[PDB]
């Protein structure tokens, strides 16, 4: 819902995953040029991984299941683990070095 | 017996029998013999079908991926990038990611 | 035999993710019957489709039914949420 | 050219969860070999019985084996038993083996005694797969009751189904002699709760009383049994096969074979006839071996479209052979099938 | 032809003739079990068909004729007449 419509309208292909709210779904439906009423009502209840490929790169708008990447390499940011760090016992600190 | 082409020629009349599409018929529909199209996944109904997607239109025209953060869009993008940049099939890929 | 315990109605309209159900319990109205925030269970063969009620009353009746019979409102509108795996 | 296991299992789970469709089973000799009581298997397969007969009994036995092998491949117990009974049909048959007869009549009795004493093995504790199957049988109050067909001579099904007391009916009616009934088989006027178990190849407790030429079941006598595969008496076999054929004609019927090697001939033909007669019939052939070892099953799958044959490495569905998507499909083993049934039960 | 026996769709004026023990013009086929009827073959005939191991089930004319007799008897008819029978066959007597 934040992307400029004049930019989203020029994208050839869309990979519509599950959208929960209503503004995003309306904004996506207003920027698609090959719509099937059977599939466009399926957006709020797509499984985690399913995609609805629509655009010029496919013969028909198809609902696919993207092949998962092999296990052992998946996108994962290394953000700090709050629960693991907070579960540890508190050791004495040296705040003089921090200064 | 040529292929599946969009757009009908003569419309059905009253009393015409309605059947159900079987898996070979789905293969006929969602299949093509062009060398440009690349399989990215499987159709939701039956998993034996490959999801052929063109690659010239995907890059030259444009692309876009939209979905909620809980729908695992990162995994889909990672799988797409890994499939496009296969070393055995596409030894001269060129991709820049603005992570 | 008959409709066992925890029975509400049957599905009568599908628009992908907007189910409309016709109530079968005449005057139970008391686990209370489906409220706005209540959940419902739709079993399909093996798996159960869980959903949440969204509209109860004249808001769930199809447009043409209201034009035909605008005095009877025994419909609820269910929006599917998720499913239980194996 | 490729198949995935998960979708096949999901389809099977969907199928088994419908009470409208009548369900049946085939418990061949491949199920007892899948449970171990001692270090040795609880009940050996047909090759085990052949080896035991060969090493336990000699010259005339080898002569009979040579005579049958002159035109047939590696034999079974059924083959030699049928040959012996065919010889017994001819009165002056003792000159074929130069044994002057009257000795084969005792050799067959000795073989029957050995087999009947070997197969009586008793069931182990309540953890047996057959107990899980029996528990799954009465778990749901299905409107069409499940029938069971067994080719086994033993009584593991009886012990397992009685340990968890369930409705049961095998055709014999009575308490002291248990006289075999034919009429009550044919009207099929029984309450839906009563289960049906039928032994196509005969049990070990069956005794032929001769005299009036009547059949009866009950306590197993010594030496006197009715182990006959088919026999050629002037019969339970014909009417029971007719019952199986009649079942296969029911609309939307599902039949599952576990541990069946498809090496029999009459069973394969009646199954093919049932499949061709009613296109809505569906048979799940479950095996635990390489698919290349079942030529008759391959021919039936390539002929009958509504037969699903699933093997460890490959699977043929809808007259199209394929391979699993990365052995797989451990459901062929009896233990895994029993665990699957008991987990789907709840 | 086998199936047209089971649909039983025949002209009303048409009669049915079944030969339980076989004929002298029936002849089997070496390639497959056929038992086709035509000109009497020289020496080859199907007399007393009882040795086929029920190979290619339902192709044996004996079993289909027996089933036809059984289904006729099960019909709520009221007349059946026999003549010349010596009652020396167990298979017919039992049915």
């Amino acid at each position: 819902s934040e992307i400029d419509s004049t930019i989203l309208s020029q994208c050839g292909t869309l990979f519509a995953l599950r959208m929960n709210n209503s503004s995003d779904r309306n904004h996506v439906l207003g920027a698609v040029s090959d719509s099937f009423e059977g599939l466009m009502g399926m957006l709020p209840t797509l499984r985690t991984g399913e995609a609805i490929i629509i655009g010029e790169s496919v013969r028909l708008p198809m609902r696919t299941i993207i092949s998962p990447p092999p296990f052992g390499r998946r996108p994962d940011s290394l953000d700090p683990d709050v629960t693991a760090k907070w579960s540890n016992n508190r050791v004495q600190g040296d705040y003089k070095e921090v200064l | 017996k040529k292929e599946f082409e969009r757009g009908v020629s003569q419309y059905p009349t009253i009393g015409d029998k309605v059947h159900i599409v079987t898996e070979p018929d789905l293969k006929k529909i969602y299949g093509t013999q062009n060398k440009k199209y690349i399989s990215l996944g499987n159709i939701a109904s039956v998993d034996s079908i490959p999801a052929l997607v063109n690659i010239d239109t995907l890059v030259t025209r444009h692309s876009a991926v939209l979905g909620s953060t809980g729908s695992g869009k990162s995994t889909t993008v990672t799988s797409i990038l890994q499939r496009i940049s296969d070393m055995s099939q596409f030894p001269s890929a060129r991709i820049i990611v603005f992570d | 035999m008959t409709e066992a315990s925890t029975y509400i109605g049957t599905v009568q309209d599908v628009n992908g993710a907007n189910i409309r159900v016709v109530l079968d319990i005449n005057t139970i109205s008391s686990y209370r019957i489906g409220q706005i925030g209540s959940f419902v269970r739709i079993p399909i063969g093996y798996i159960n489709l869980f959903g949440i009620v969204s509209q109860v009353g004249a808001g769930a009746v199809p447009d043409k039914l209201l034009e035909v019979e605008p005095y009877g409102h025994r419909w609820i509108s269910v929006q599917l949420v998720g499913e239980e795996g194996i | 050219s490729y198949y995935d296991t998960t979708q096949q299992l999901s389809l099977l789970k969907h199928v088994l969860s419908e009470d409208k469709r009548p369900i049946a089973f085939i418990i061949a000799a491949g199920c007892p070999v899948s449970i171990r009581h001692n270090d040795a298997p609880l009940i050996p397969d047909v090759a085990g019985l052949t080896r035991k007969i060969s090493d336990s009994f000699d010259s005339l036995l080898m002569k009979i084996i040579q005579n049958l092998k002159t035109t047939i491949p590696n034999p079974t117990i059924e083959d030699i038993l049928s040959y012996i009974r065919l010889l017994q049909q001819i009165p002056m048959s003792g000159k074929i083996h130069d044994v002057e007869n009257s000795v084969i009549n005792a050799l067959e009795e000795s073989i029957c005694e050995l087999i009947e004493e070997e197969v009586n093995v008793d069931l182990p504790g309540n953890a047996t797969p057959y107990h899980k199957i029996a528990a799954w049988i009465n778990s749901i109050n299905r409107e069409h009751q499940v029938e069971i067909f067994t080719t086994n001579y033993d009584l593991l099904m009886e012990q397992a189904l009685e340990e968890l007391n369930v409705p049961y009916f095998d055709g014999f009616v009575g308490s002291k002699r248990a006289f075999f009934d034919i009429r009550t088989i044919e009207e099929n006027k029984l309450p839906s709760r009563w289960s049906k178990l039928w032994k196509l190849h005969g049990s070990i407790n069956w005794q032929l009383d001769k005299q009036t030429q009547t059949i009866w079941r009950g306590t197993p006598s010594k030496g006197c049994s009715l182990i006959h595969p088919s026999h050629l008496k002037y019969m339970p076999y014909l009417v029971m096969m007719d019952q199986l054929k009649l079942f296969l004609n029911q609309p939307s019927a599902i039949l599952i074979t576990c541990g069946y090697s498809y090496k029999d001939q009459h069973i394969n033909e009646v199954l093919s006839q049932g499949l061709q007669t009613n296109p809505n019939a569906l048979i799940y052939g479950l095996q635990y071996d390489v698919l290349e070892n079942y030529q008759e099953a391959k021919d039936m799958a390539l002929k009958r479209s509504n037969l699903i044959l699933l093997a460890k490495d490959r699977a043929i569905i809808g007259k199209k052979e394929g391979e699993w998507k990365p052995l797989f499909f451990k459901l062929g083993d009896f233990q895994h099938l029993a665990s699957f049934l008991e987990e789907i039960s709840q | 032809d086998i199936r047209t026996i089971e649909e039983n769709k025949l002209p009303s004026r048409w009669s049915k003739l079944w030969k339980l023990h076989g004929s002298i013009n029936w002849q089997l086929d070496k390639q497959t079990q056929t038992i086709w009827r035509g000109t009497p073959s020289k020496g080859c005939s199907l007399i007393h068909p009882s040795h086929l191991k029920y190979d290619q089930s339902r192709k044996m004319p004996y079993l289909v004729m027996m089933d036809q007799l059984k289904l006729f008897l099960n019909q709520p008819s009221a007349i059946l007449i026999t003549c010349g029978y010596s009652y020396k066959d167990q298979h017919i007597n039992e049915v």
